[PDB]
């Protein structure tokens, strides 16, 4: 209904995306799949969102790895002027 | 519209006027033996894709104005 862009910014896990794999392709354009498979016993990424910080830890299928960086982008946001 | 059709006809034509075209064609026989731009214009896949990104975000700005 309106024009104009929100930048909306996703800090996500990289061991909780349904597909770890389709997105290893260094600066240039994955085809990505909205589908939603109940039984891969992950989730998709959400679309509508403008950019994306997939943090790990080693880990795959947990959650925890990215609370503390965004807490951490938060506080240096924070002080900028 | 019949712009186009002149424009077309005089960039297929000759270089030399009927009165000396007879040297245009003679050469035509002589390279019978062996379009940049005019009528259209090459690109590289950069400007292809910034091209489609222009013409999808004209058509779904003129969807939202139509519907607005």
């Amino acid at each position: 209904k309106s024009r104009g862009k929100i930048c909306t910014i996703g800090i996500a896990p990289w061991g909780i995306v349904e597909n770890q794999e389709d997105l290893i392709g260094r600066d240039v354009v994955r085809p990505y799949q909205t589908m939603s498979n109940p039984m891969s016993k992950l989730t998709v990424l959400n679309s509508m969102h403008s950019h994306f910080i997939l943090a790990d830890n080693g880990t795959t299928g947990k959650y925890g790895a990215e609370v503390k960086l965004r807490r951490q982008l938060e506080k240096h946001i924070s002080l900028q002027k | 519209f019949q712009r186009y059709q002149l424009i077309m006809t005089f960039h297929e034509r000759p270089v030399l006027p009927p009165p000396l075209i007879i040297f245009s064609h003679m050469t035509m026989i002589f390279q019978h033996v062996c379009r940049d731009y005019g009528l259209k214009l090459f690109i590289t896949d950069d400007e292809l894709k910034k091209v489609h990104d222009f013409e999808e975000q004209c058509i779904e700005e003129y969807f939202r104005e139509k519907d607005d």
